[PDB]
RNA sequence: UGGAGAGUUUGAUCCUGGCUCAGGGUGAACGCUGGCGGCGUGCCUAAGACAUGCAAGUCGUGCGGGCCGCGGGGUUUUACUCCGUGGUCAGCGGCGGACGGGUGAGUAACGCGUGGGUGACCUACCCGGAAGAGGGGGACAACCCGGGGAAACUCGGGCUAAUCCCCCAUGUGGACCCGCCCCUUGGGGUGUGUCCAAAGGGCUUUGCCCGCUUCCGGAUGGGCCCGCGUCCCAUCAGCUAGUUGGUGGGGUAAUGGCCCACCAAGGCGACGACGGGUAGCCGGUCUGAGAGGAUGGCCGGCCACAGGGGCACUGAGACACGGGCCCCACUCCUACGGGAGGCAGCAGUUAGGAAUCUUCCGCAAUGGGCGCAAGCCUGACGGAGCGACGCCGCUUGGAGGAAGAAGCCCUUCGGGGUGUAAACUCCUGAACCCGGGACGAAACCCCCGACGAGGGGACUGACGGUACCGGGGUAAUAGCGCCGGCCAACUCCGUGCCAGCAGCCGCGGUAAUACGGAGGGCGCGAGCGUUACCCGGAUUCACUGGGCGUAAAGGGCGUGUAGGCGGCCUGGGGCGUCCCAUGUG
RNA sequence: AGCCUACGGGCAGGCGCCGAGGGUAGGGCCCGUGACUGGGGCGAAGUCGUAACAAGGUAGCUGUACCGGAAGGUGCGGCUGGA
RNA sequence: GCGGAUUUAGCUCAGGAGAGCGCCAGACUGAAGAUCUGGAGUCCUGUGUUCGAUCCACAGAAUUCGCACCA
């Protein structure tokens, strides 16, 4: 089905993954549906991960597993916390 | 399918006149030796594991027998017991001489067509003595007499027949066993820098390149660097991607061991016989060069006139042969056989030499000449 | 050599030989129905139309026939049988078709 | 790279004396002030009238000497510059300007060019803290370079900054030589440089 | 924010006109040369042929066994070997094997591109909502028994478990015929009649978790259709029988001659039909001032194919590269009785060619398949290796040092040049040496809360003892092309229309700045040249932006079809045209 | 005629249409090669004559036609780029 | 690697080292040409056989064609 993960991007030995939205199907690095934001193991800048919420709160809205470690940052960028 | 260096090993081969049984023995030897351990062979005996090249003897072989000669620790040399020496039997033990086979034992063939004690007896003494003639030490060569043919016959009825059970295979033994002891096992340079004298260059279908040789000094295996020296115009470089003995997997080859060397991205024309693969920057490659030179006197097969300049006869270096150009220095219009001198040549192609490196000289299949290179120039 | 994936085949060949059976049931009893219509008939037709029926909506359970093909086979199978009927007959004898 | 070899032989040809070596280049030997022609069995000879291509070729072979850099390098920086928004003729020289090597010469930490080059590339020099070797590296306004700790007493480094006492130097900089450290101002406005050289042609020549 | 021109027809001139050079670019190759590193990149030729190893599986929380290794008594004991659990090999059954990876052969087509249509349609796993799962029955492997074979592997016989197959029930609902109302291509509702459901397994067990079934909605992924756009030859001009349409069928998820009967004769074409040739398309890429010209290699998207051709099955989805059937070619194996294989996957071999790599490390990260999870697989991927193929960074030293060694080259014999170059003196210190040493990795998992939200704990690194930091530390590679003009850089000797050079113009016939060597110089520099190809300059196919009296160019003249173009004034429409907004890109 | 049944029916097997390819036949389009033959291009100093450029020493040229070793000659007609 | 074929003036080519050609030079030219004058190997290498070797023998080399197998 439809699915929240990473797509890698940037250099060798500088990852530089990107918070997206695909069918399962597509390549990693394929054609994404929609961005949600971007995130860089290794905080090279202040801004390392970032994730529209409202999107990334639509695309689980309609159902769509992300992957474990999708999961993290979107919790992480506070995405489930519901007060 | 991998070898396992566990017993030293020993070069060995077949020679002596056509039809004597060279052949015949070497596949008896193969199959006697099958029944107790699971044209170029291998077996073992209870002490020492043995590469043994069988030669073809003919004439239009000599370059071949030459080479496959340098590489042996010892020969066994076949004589036939209803024939008796024959010419052969005098060329093979001229040439095992020049090159320097180290030790010679003898196998007299046949004797399953020859009984008279008194004409088996004559045989050996001819065969002493004209071994005496070329200064082998006739005297002391084993004569182990038996027949090739029936002890190969009795291994194909029984390949199980072990020692003990049969007369004819027992007389396979008695000369293993000689060939253990009369051949020494000569001390190897395992601990100088790689050096192999291509013998041969094949292309393992669907594998790659493969050069065979006789390692002469130094080690070799996988992901070693290797320098492919002489005869063509650049040296060149690259890694080995194999090693094998006798076609298994071979740990790392050392000097004395004769291999397989399979290398990376080079093709059957990239490398070829009288090359030299070794430690990049060990030795490289040269045309000119002075060299101490003895010429042969007409009593020892030479010729009776002298080296002259302008001279082109072939420079036999390891495994190849090339044509140089003679210079003898001013003054000097020739150089007599029996004499010693020291005279320039310039090779038409491009050898991997380095000063000490021993090397003959012949006209055509005639021995004219033994030298020693003592300074390279270029 | 071989990579155990035949089972797809062996089972392939089972799942195959399955329905092509209730397939062609669907068929030689949906001819019987309407031979019973062009014979102009009546209950029998319809008795058949109907098992007729029953037979295929339970071969739209599985692996078989699905979709519209489901209806395509009836909207047709009982579509003819009354316009075979209406050559008299008249749906005398209450069976899948309705007044 | 950084050319290598004979100098005080361009501070000839090019004619338009050109410091190379700075402290001998100053003595009453600078070749140029010995030599007026060009090298060579020729040079002294009635010589012709270069052709409009001579002109501008011989213009930026000397601009670009001067730094001691690569042509691929000196190009690289012109179209960079032909492609910045503003007057071409004027930023080349400013990015050609930022070149540490360069600054490190300007700031007096070194008596040539060339010099500069060794000791930036010898790690005795650094950029607001860490150290860097890149000659090329283009310094930003407001960057502070010095001397490393380690080299804070180089026997050299020493009697440069010590000539240092007293003269002045560039408006765009600020050097401390006390704490022996310069800052980076800003770029560079050609009023402000002072080279023998009519950037125009440079430019004329880069599109032959 | 952008556009430069020169050489060559003449005794000289202007014009025309072709040739040619200066620039940029390339998946390059070839020559001479070659020190360090990072990031990129590498069969353009035979879609020729391939050794070997590895590339797709996974569930014991669906079922029953074989083999192996633990724990424990029903009759009074071995036997019918009944039970809970942890290995292994298959079987059954489920999900994946239709993705991912490879290639450009074929395809001039709704293939691709772009913008729409679907009242003509499908969509497994994932979400949201509504609703349920009561009873029996069935047979096939495994397995056991006997048999044939070298192998691949197969026939006969007897048992058996299910989330396997089947029937009856229940039917919120959903499917189908006819009629009614609404709407309008078959869309939504409704009346009678008929038809269709389910599977258990696991834990903390009248309480949940994982599943099952049915229906509606969503999301994602498609099918089909249409308008416009997308190559050279007209020395290819007429083409067509399922051909064009029709009524009725068949077929499909669905439209439709897609297919079949029967009927009607149509359908297309100089706005280029039909035919030949050539070709995967786009995003983009290269050049140009732009308009254009050329191009489609890497990466992304669409299509197509898996030795050549055809066909179905299974399935949500395939006509399915590592599934099946048949024909053909080819190669192989053999016990000569029959069988086997399909690198355009990774790497590697051979052939061809001017030419294109390691049979590497690892699943640690990302992504994917199965599973509740632990976890298994992953040549996808992440890294490493090989080649100046490319881009970028960097070194072979720095400052001094003679009114100026030597050697070598010129020399009007005084001297001039190489040249501050060197030597020499000081300082720096690539390499090398020792010490320390990563980011990438926080999740899944464990405890509390509710297995959620929120908080706490723990494991995991191929690259790698590499980067990088600190200490010590030696002056430590340079080459190639050119120097008559265009085009920057000149003298001597040799040679004597010879030898040779050469992009166009041209040079060499005994004083050559053009050949060959030398001294010197100019250019670029770990590169420099050469050959090939694309754009440019070329306003030299000219819309921007050209022409035809003599330079190439008016049809021998006329009549006229299609087509192209069209006076003045008033009003209606608003297709071109123009503006705004919005979708898209 | 066989196999299964829960009697409806299914499978096996039989027949037919479609059908890859294979065969035979007769066409179309393109490429290669072929005794000999036809012209054409280019190549320092070979032969024969003199057509053209000055009335080019018969103005020239040109369509056509015949003719001659060769350029070319001539007939009719045309043009001036001849008088 | 195994075998065959091939290797004589500058160019073409055949047991007492030749033919043809043109080729080289001189004269002449301001030159080239044209004319006149004139001139002219190691036979792939070495060694051997022979009164004498391109020729015969052996060794070798190189070119070329076919064969070659496969750690
Ligand atoms: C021999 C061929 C190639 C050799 C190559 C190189 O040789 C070497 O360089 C080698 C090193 C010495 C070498 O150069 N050999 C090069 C040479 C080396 C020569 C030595 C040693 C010698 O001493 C003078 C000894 C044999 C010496 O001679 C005597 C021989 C007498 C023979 C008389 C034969 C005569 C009348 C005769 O008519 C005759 C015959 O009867 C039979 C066969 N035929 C054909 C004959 O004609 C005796 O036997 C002594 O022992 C090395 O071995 C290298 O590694 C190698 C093998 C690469
Ligand atoms: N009678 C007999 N014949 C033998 C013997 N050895 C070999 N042969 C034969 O002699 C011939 C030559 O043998 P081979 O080994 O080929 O000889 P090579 O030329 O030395 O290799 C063959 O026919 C063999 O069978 C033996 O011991 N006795
Ligand atoms: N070990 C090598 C391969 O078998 C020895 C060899 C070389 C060459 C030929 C045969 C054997």
């Amino acid at each position: 089905m439809v699915k929240i993960r990473l797509a890698r991007f940037g250099s060798k030995h500088n990852p530089h993954y990107r918070i997206v939205v695909t069918d399962a199907r597509r390549k990693r690095d394929g054609k994404y549906i929609e961005k949600i934001g971007y995130y860089d193991p290794r905080k090279t800048t202040p801004d390392w991960l970032k994730v529209d919420v409202e999107r990334a709160r639509y695309w689980l809205s309609v159902g769509a597993q992300p992957t474990d470690t999708a999961r993290r940052l979107l919790r992480q960028a506070g995405v489930f916390r519901q007060e | 399918g991998e070898f396992i260096r566990t017993k030293p090993h020993v070069n060995v081969g077949t020679i002596g006149h056509v039809d004597h049984g060279k052949t015949t023995l070497t596949a008896a030897l193969t199959f006697v030796t099958a029944a107790e351990n699971p044209a170029h062979v291998e077996y073992e005996t209870a002490k020492r594991h043995y590469s043994h090249v069988d030669c073809p003897g003919h004439a239009d072989y000599i370059k071949n027998m030459i080479t496959g000669a340098a590489q042996m620790d010892g020969a066994i040399l076949v004589v036939s017991a209803a024939d008796g020496p024959m010419p052969q039997t005098r060329e093979h033990i001229l040439l095992a001489r020049q090159v320097g086979v180290p030790y010679i034992v003898v196998f007299m063939n046949k004797v399953d067509m020859v009984d008279d004690p008194e004409l088996l007896d004559l045989v050996e003494m001819e065969v002493r003595d004209l071994l005496n003639q070329y200064e082998f030490p006739g005297d002391e060569v084993p004569v182990i007499r038996g027949s090739a043919l029936l002890a190969l016959e009795q291994m194909h009825r029984n390949p199980k027949t072990r020692r003990g059970e049969n007369e004819w295979v027992d007389k396979i033994w008695e000369l293993l066993d000689a060939i253990d002891e009369y051949i020494p096992t000569p001390v190897r340079d395992v601990d100088k820098p790689f050096l192999m004298p291509v013998e041969d260059v094949f292309t393992i279908t669907g594998r790659g390149t493969v050069a065979t040789g006789r390692i002469e000094r130094g080690k070799v295996k996988v992901g070693d660097e290797v320098e492919i020296v002489g005869l063509a115009p650049e040296t060149r470089k690259t890694v080995v991607t194999g090693v094998e003995m006798h076609r298994k997997t071979l740990q790392e080859g050392i000097a004395g061991d004769n291999v397989g060397v399979l290398l990376r991205g080079v093709s059957r024309e990239e490398v070829e016989r009288g090359q030299v693969l070794a430690k990049p920057g060990s030795i490289t490659p040269h045309t000119k060069f002075e060299a101490s030179v003895y010429v042969l006197k007409k009593e020892e097969g030479g010729r009776h006139t002298g080296f002259f300049s302008g001279y082109r006869p072939q420079f036999y270096f390891r495994t190849t042969d090339v044509t140089g150009v003679v210079q003898l220095p001013p003054g000097v219009e020739m150089v007599m056989p029996g004499d010693n001198v020291t005279f320039t040549v310039e090779l038409i192609k491009p050898v991997a030499l380095e000063e000490g490196l021993r090397f003959a000289i012949r006209e055509g299949g005639r021995t004219v000449g033994a030298g020693v290179v003592t300074k390279i120039l270029e | 050599r071989n990579l155990s994936a035949l089972k797809r085949h062996r089972q392939s060949l089972k799942r195959r030989l399955r329905n092509k059976a209730k397939k062609s049931a669907i068929k030689t009893l949906s001819k019987k129905a309407i031979q019973l219509a062009q014979e102009g008939k009546a209950e029998e037709a319809l008795k058949i139309m109907r098992k007729a029926e029953s037979l295929i909506d339970k071969a739209a359970k599985g692996s078989t026939l699905h979709k519209n093909a489901a209806a395509r086979r009836k909207s047709r199978l009982m579509r003819k049988v009354r316009q075979l009927l209406e050559a008299a007959g008249a749906p005398l004898i209450g069976g899948g078709l309705s007044a | 790279g950084r050319y290598i070899g004979p100098v005080c032989r361009l501070c000839r040809r090019e004619g338009v004396k050109l410091y190379l070596k700075g402290e001998r280049c100053y003595s009453p030997k600078c070749a140029m002030e010995r030599r007026p022609y060009p090298p060579g069995q020729h040079g002294q000879k009635r010589a012709r009238r270069p052709s409009d291509y001579a002109v501008r070729l011989r213009e930026k072979q000397k601009l670009r000497r001067i730094y001691g850099i690569s042509e691929r390098q000196f190009r690289n920086l012109f179209e960079e510059a032909s492609k910045k928004k503003g007057v071409t003729g004027s930023v080349f020289l400013g990015l050609l300007e930022s070149r540490l090597d360069n600054v490190v010469y300007r700031l007096g930490f070194a008596v040539s060019r060339r010099q500069a080059r060794q000791l930036v590339r010898h790690g005795h020099i650094t950029v607001n803290g860490r150290r860097v070797d890149l000659p090329s590296y283009r310094v930003r306004p407001g960057d502070e370079i010095a001397v490393a700790e380690k080299s804070r007493n180089l026997e050299l480094i020493r009697q440069n900054l010590e000539a240092m006492k007293g003269r002045k130097v560039g408006p765009w900089l600020s050097l401390d030589v006390e704490g022996m450290k310069g800052k980076f101002l800003r770029l560079p406005d050609r009023e402000d440089l002072a080279l023998p050289v009519n950037e125009q042609l440079v430019i004329e020549f880069y599109s032959r």
